[PDB]
């Protein structure tokens, strides 16, 4: 109708070509299934180019490492909300999925010995948190991520995986709490595709540019996640927005956590290195969350840098420039196009910025999404889920820096791996009905002709400007609640968005009023749950709930304790649902997974107080 | 699911009957000192063989030889700034090519490829070029 | 206190039927806008044309999305400073000779394809260990990598090329060309002679001529007219 | 053989070179010798350098095969026109003085 629609069949389809989503493509096309990798965007244009710091591995090539010692800095990291059995696979296969991709041709940073070489990076150490600064961040320079995506783009040409480059996702097709595919809009031709597969894997980064300042690309605006809420699934942990420490003044890109780690260290007006009060252990590389606070309250107080006291220094100029031009050329570039400042003569100007969403689209430690019905999991059958728009949860609250690439790659494969080992390449793909995805191609219709009173760049302003001052780093009730208010009427706002361009080939405007239906949901789910969340863990502080509230009172002796109703702690992961008619949020809580794949090959750390 | 060679079979195909317009170049990109002198040694090379192959079908048909038309030209008398000014028109393309022939060389063996070595290698050759056609002609 | 900067873009619309191209002029306010001239086509499409169409991501010149020319060169827009001169317009057009599919959006699949003709990955003659144990490259082996994999495939270097216009069919390019010689030099890679003997033919690489537009417009430092260079000093000297 | 595109790119080159060193040679040592030898670098380095604008500019089967085979007549008449000349006239060293004693 109006729309020709083209179907397609195949045993998979990967939506996203980022990290995660390359790896989980050719994996499938790897174990001999037909897949089908739909992107919106070009695969090398994906945020993980972007990727500077590097990837977390504990190979030992600086000095004797334990994989279980970075289990340890992730399971602290998360401050006990990640999922310990997830943590354990992921820092597990740590050393195996980074010799991967060192052997696909990735050009690593090399030592004398001709190993991969290694930095140090906020939050990790030897000896389970007790034998001194730890280096497994495995780097490219400060271009890791670059030469992390293009490794595999170049991989992937070696299997006959079927590219759909820039289509558009507009929703999964679900049957019977089954998923079936998904529907898409070519935005060449202006053609509505749908594609039916046994299994789905979403991919599709991270939602960054909910807020006004963030590090993220423009296209990163959480439409798989969005999906999975119009599908009626939950999403996990929404409200645990990480803001990265060192982001650039003005224009928002990232200043990488490794200039931390070669040396660089953090001054206020006064020159001071604060880190040293805050932090009097890991200084300048203490975790993120902990780092951002510190910078907050330094500006906040009265003792910033630059003409309006707004931000605070990241100065280099003290290291020997043969280290600034070897380990990070990168963002010399950056801080001279975006700031004017050269690293070897003066600091970098930087302020806490939005940056990762440790919260996504829930699933187990084997990529399958899951729901919670009656206080037990149940994975929903034929959809999967890995990368940054996918809650393990192996970060938690707060991530650990070159984690996330990590992440990419390992539940990446695991998806790849589960499916292989569950169904059969050429299996009988499962019909549809023949009105399957109406409803999404009515709704791009609607957006496509609107004329009403705000136009869709005034109502995404709104929303990211909400987002900045309600949202923040340090958050409170009144002022969350009043995010709450403002968001859910500018949802109600979106009936008066007016587009201009009328076309269906490349219609830009028409794809982005569809990000800002995505932007919002995961908007309404963030702020909602951070309001409701009354405490204080990892990157959520809230200044009215200062405390950490878990199970028990794990600064004293558990001897003699009364454990906490599970309706009465915070320990727990905050799952989200959305009516998209209305834009109700309702919410609901499971508990976090504290076991291990094996107790006796990687204990269990239970809670305990969290410093640096 | 498509190999290389059919994916650029496939691009000619589909844009060749498509109404897409193809993006302006020529007419519109900024213009530099090694652009205009790469074009110029082609050009100069061109006009090269031109004139040696007119030369020779000269020698193959002209009833006279060439000692006659010297001396036809030696008995109009023209001036020395004329005959100045056509040696030197005949000199400036062949010192031009010849230099930057060289500098073809230079690059054949990967040297000078800085873009700041181009532009003064470029500027060697414009001086080399003036200097030795100057004096060529002043003979 | 307005300070008025004219932009005239290149303008043209698919879905209009008998659409010719065009230059459409818009107004902008620098006070008001950023450094970059990225930030003034967003600012565009926000308040002045929502029908004007381009590609952009990173915004900060490292996804390699919004290749155009701009002043009569290609360049990163996220990465192009506008002119404060306001006396003079500035230009902008896509890539150049390229099929243009909206206003500022080319058609980089023949590009593309191109770049897997190449076979760009790392091969082995002993795959059989793939996945075992990390490979040995020395620190002077990994610096030769050094000014050749920090390519980001903008395509700005092979549409500034005049024998990449017209020769485009089999001309693979100065941005593919040096990537293929990224993975000659890979001290891991054992295909150097399979590589080289691919080039073999009038137009894969012998169609540069040295013009060096590449390396003048490559928006990331690169000099992929050194790299060609070094490619034919190899396939002139290599054994079978 | 198998590498016959380096081959040719190699051989254009050397005679590149060449024609350069016969340019000091045609006025040191003026005579037949090099008066043969500019007839044979000049048609040969000119006939490969037409190709390659031939190669660059002219596309299509049939209009390629139309402008190579002209240029190899036109290439065949030079050589021959200019070896008539140093057989049958002063050459080409001596033709060159006898212009710029005008
Ligand atoms: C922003 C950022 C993040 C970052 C970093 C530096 C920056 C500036 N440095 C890191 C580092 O040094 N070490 C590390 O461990 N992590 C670092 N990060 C975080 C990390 O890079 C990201 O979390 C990660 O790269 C995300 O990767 P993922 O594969 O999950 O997703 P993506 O690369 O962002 O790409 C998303 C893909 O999804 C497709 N997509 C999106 N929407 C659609 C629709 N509607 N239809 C079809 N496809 C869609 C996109 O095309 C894209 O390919
Ligand atoms: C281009 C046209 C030819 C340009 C020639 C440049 C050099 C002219 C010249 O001044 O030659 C002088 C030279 C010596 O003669 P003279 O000065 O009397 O001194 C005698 C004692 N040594 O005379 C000589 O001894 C001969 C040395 C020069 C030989 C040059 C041979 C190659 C010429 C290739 C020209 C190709 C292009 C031709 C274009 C015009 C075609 C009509
Ligand atoms: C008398 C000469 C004639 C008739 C002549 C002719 C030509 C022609 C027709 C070309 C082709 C131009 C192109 O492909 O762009 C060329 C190129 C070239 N010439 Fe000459 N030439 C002469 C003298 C010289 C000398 C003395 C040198 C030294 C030289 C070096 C070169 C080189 C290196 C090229 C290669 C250009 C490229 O690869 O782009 N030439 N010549
Ligand atoms: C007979 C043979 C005659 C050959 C020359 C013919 C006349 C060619 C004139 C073309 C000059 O074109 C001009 O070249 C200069 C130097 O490369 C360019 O300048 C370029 O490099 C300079 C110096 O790094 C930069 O300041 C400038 O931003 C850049 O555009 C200029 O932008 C271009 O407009
Ligand atoms: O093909 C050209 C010139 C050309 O297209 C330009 F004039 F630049 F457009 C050249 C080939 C060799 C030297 S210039
Ligand atoms: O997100 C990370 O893992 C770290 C990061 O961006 C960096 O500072 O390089
Ligand atoms: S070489 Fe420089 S210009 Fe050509 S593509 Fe790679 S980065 Fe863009
Ligand atoms: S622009 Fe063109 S022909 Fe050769 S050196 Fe650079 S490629
Ligand atoms: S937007 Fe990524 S390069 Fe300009
Ligand atoms: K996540
Ligand atoms: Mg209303």
């Amino acid at each position: 109708t109006q729309y020709p629609v083209v179907d397609h069949e195949f045993d998979a389809v990967v939506v996203g070509a980022g990290g995660a989503g390359l790896r989980a493509a050719f994996g499938l096309s790897e174990a001999g299934f037909n897949t089908a990798c739909v992107t919106k965007l070009f695969p090398t244009r994906s945020h993980t180019v972007a990727a500077q710091g590097g990837i977390n591995a504990a190979l030992g090539n600086m000095e004797d490492d334990n994989w279980r010692w970075h289990f340890y800095d992730t399971v602290k990291g998360s401050d006990w909300l990640g999922d310990q059995d997830a943590i354990h696979y992921m820092t597990e296969q740590a050393p195996a999925a980074v010799i991967e991709l060192e052997n696909y041709g990735m050009p690593f940073s090399r030592t004398e010995e001709g190993k991969i070489y290694q930095r140090a990076f906020g939050g990790q150490s030897l000896q389970f948190g007790k034998g001194g600064q730890a280096h497994r961040c495995c780097c490219v320079a400060d271009r890791t991520g670059h030469s992390l995506l293009h490794t595999l783009y170049g991989r992937s040409l070696r299997y006959d995986t079927s590219y759909f480059v820039e289509y558009f996702a507009l929703d999964l097709l679900m049957e019977n709490g089954e998923c079936r595919g998904v529907i898409a809009l070519c935005i060449e031709d202006g053609t509505i595709h749908r594609f039916r597969a046994k299994n789905t894997v979403i991919a599709t980064g991270g939602y960054g540019r909910t807020y006004f300042s963030c590090t993220s690309a423009h296209t990163s605006t959480g439409d798989g996640t969005a999906m999975v809420t119009r599908a009626g699934l939950p999403c996990q942990d929404l409200e645990f927005v990480q803001f990265h420490p060192t982001g650039i003044y003005g224009a928002g890109c990232l200043i990488t956590e490794g200039c931390r780690g070669e040396g660089g260290i953090l001054i206020n007006s006064q020159g001071e290195r604060f880190m040293e009060r805050y932090a009097p252990v890991a200084k300048d590389l203490a975790s993120r969350d902990v780092v951002s606070r510190s910078m907050t309250i330094e500006i906040r107080e009265g003792r910033g840098c630059g003409p309006e006291k707004d931000h605070v220094y990241l100065q280099l100029h003290h290291l020997p420039p043969q280290q600034l031009a070897t380990r990070l050329p990168g963002i010399s570039e950056t801080a001279m196009i975006f700031a004017g400042v050269d690293v070897t003569k003066e600091p970098i100007p930087v302020l806490p910025t939005v940056h990762y969403n440790m919260g996504g689209i829930p699933t187990n430690y084997k990529g399958q999404v899951i729901t919670h019905v009656n206080g037990e999991d149940k994975v929903v059958p034929g959809l999967y889920a890995c990368g940054e728009a996918a809650s393990a949860s192996v970060h938690g609250a707060n991530r650990l820096g070159a984690n996330s690439l990590l992440d990419l790659v390992v539940f990446g494969r695991a998806c790849a791996l589960t499916i292989a080992e569950t169904c059969k390449p050429g299996e009988p793909v499962p019909s549809i009905k023949p009105n399957a995805g109406e409803e999404s191609v009515a709704n791009l219709d609607k957006l496509r002709f609107a004329d009403g009173t705000i136009r869709t760049s005034e109502a995404r302003l709104n929303m990211q400007k909400t987002m900045q001052s309600h949202a923040a780093v340090f958050r409170t009730g009144s002022i969350l609640q009043e995010g709450c208010e403002k968001l859910s009427q500018i949802y109600r706002d979106l009936a008066h968005l007016k587009t201009f361009d009328r076309g269906i080939v490349w219609n830009t405007d028409l794809v982005e009023t569809l990000e800002l239906q995505n932007l919002m949901l995961c908007a309404l789910q963030t702020i909602y749950g951070a309001e409701a969340r009354k405490e204080s863990r990892g990157a959520h502080a809230r200044e009215d709930y200062k405390l950490r509230i878990d199970e028990f009172d794990y600064s004293k002796p558990l001897q003699g304790q009364q454990k906490r109703p599970f309706e009465e702690h915070w320990r727990k992961h905050t799952l989200s649902y959305v009516d998209v008619k209305s834009g109700k949020v309702t919410l609901k809580y499971r508990p976090v997974i504290d076991r291990t794949l094996n107790e006796e090959d990687c204990s269990s750390v239970p809670p305990a107080i969290r410093s640096y | 699911a498509t190999t290389a060679k059919e994916e650029m079979a496939r691009f000619w195909e589909k844009n060749t009957k498509s109404s897409r317009p193809l993006s302006p170049h020529i007419s519109i990109y900024k213009w530099s000192l090694p652009m205009a002198m790469s074009i110029t040694h082609r050009g100069t090379g061109v006009a090269l063989s031109l004139g040696v192959s007119l030369f020779s079908l000269a020698a193959l048909l002209l009833p006279e030889q060439f000692p006659h038309y010297v001396a036809v030209v030696k008995s109009l008398s023209l001036s020395p700034a004329l005959i100045y000014s056509a040696k030197f028109a005949l000199v400036f393309p062949l010192s031009y090519h010849t230099w930057n022939g060289i500098r073809h060389l230079v690059w054949d063996m990967g040297k000078g490829f800085k873009l700041s070595q181009v532009e003064q290698s470029g500027v060697v050759v414009l001086i080399l070029t003036l200097l030795s056609s100057a004096a060529i002609a002043a003979m | 206190t307005s300070r008025i900067k004219k932009f005239s873009i290149y303008r043209w619309d698919p879905d209009k039927p008998g659409d010719k191209p065009r230059m459409q002029t818009y107004e902008v306010d620098l006070n008001k806008c950023g450094p970059m001239v990225l930030d003034a086509l967003i600012k565009i499409k926000n308040e002045l044309d929502s029908t004007l169409t381009f590609r952009r991501s990173c915004r900060e010149g490292i996804c390699g999305s919004c290749a155009m020319n701009i002043a009569g060169g290609n360049t990163l827009a996220c990465t192009k400073k506008i002119d404060p001169d306001l006396s003079k317009t500035t230009k902008i057009y896509p890539l150049p000779h390229m099929y243009v599919v909206k206003d500022l959006v080319p058609d980089l699949s023949n590009f593309y394809a191109q770049y897997k003709s190449i076979e760009p990955y790392l091969k082995k003659k002993d795959e059989s260990k793939q996945g075992k144990e990390q490979y040995l490259q020395s620190i002077e082996d990994r610096q030769k990598l050094d000014g050749l994999y920090e390519c980001i495939l903008c395509a700005c270097c092979s549409t500034s090329c005049p024998s990449y216009w017209w020769n485009g069919d089999k001309y693979l390019g100065p941005a593919v060309l040096m990537q293929a010689y990224r993975w000659m030099i890979d001290s891991r890679d054992d295909y150097t002679e399979e590589r080289l003997a691919q080039l073999q033919d009038p137009f894969s690489l012998y169609r540069c001529h040295t013009i060096m537009n590449c390396t003048r417009t490559c928006p990331k430092g690169l000099n992929p007219g050194k790299a060609i260079a070094e490619i034919k000093k190899m396939m002139a000297t290599y054994k079978e | 053989s198998s590498k016959a595109a380096s081959l040719h790119w190699t051989s254009e080159r050397a005679v590149s070179a060449l024609l350069l060193g016969l340019l000091p040679a045609a006025y040191l040592y003026p005579g037949p010798a090099v008066d043969y030898s500019l007839a044979a670098a000049l048609t040969l380095h000119g006939h490969w350098g037409l190709g390659q604008v031939i190669t660059d500019y002219v596309h299509g089967d049939t209009p390629i095969k139309v402008a190579n085979t002209g240029l190899y007549v036109l290439s065949a008449i030079t050589f021959t026109g200019l070896c008539y000349f140093n057989y049958y006239d002063v050459g080409i060293c001596k033709a060159v003085a006898m212009l710029w004693s005008i």
